[PDB]
């Protein structure tokens, strides 16, 4: 019972630490379709839809 | 009679007041684990299967 209580234990800190980093986002923004916003070109950073 | 597993909270006198089976239902499994009768929302971990 105590074993399992540490490895659940740490494995609920993993979902912790991806949450403390990625979903700082309140809200999905579209993809635009403009890449280059003044010539600075985005094609290769942006998703390919 | 049978073999199965009770817990039993008793009173300041030591008084039997109330009583759980751990072999009723899941919901009642859980409650001979984290040793409560209320509990919160959320996953806990019972025993496998
Ligand atoms: C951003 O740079 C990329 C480099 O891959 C350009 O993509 C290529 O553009 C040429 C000519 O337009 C095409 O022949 C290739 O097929 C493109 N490759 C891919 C993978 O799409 C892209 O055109 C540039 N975009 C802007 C806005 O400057
Ligand atoms: C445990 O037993 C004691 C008796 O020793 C109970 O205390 C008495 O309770 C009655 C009724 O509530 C009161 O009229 C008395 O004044 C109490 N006496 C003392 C010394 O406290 C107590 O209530 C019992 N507790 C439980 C949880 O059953």
């Amino acid at each position: 019972t105590q074993l399992n209580r540490a490895l659940s234990g740490i494995a609920a800190e993993q979902d912790r630490n991806t949450r403390e980093v990625f979903a700082q986002v309140k809200q999905m923004y579209k993809t635009p379709t403009l890449k280059y916003f003044g010539g600075f070109n985005f094609s290769q950073i942006l998703p390919d839809p | 009679l049978k073999p199965t597993t009770f817990m039993l909270k008793y009173d300041e006198n030591g008084t039997i007041t109330d009583a759980v089976d751990c072999s009723q239902n899941p919901l009642a499994e859980l409650k001979c684990s984290v040793k409560s009768f209320e509990i919160d929302k959320g996953i806990y971990q019972t025993s496998n299967f």
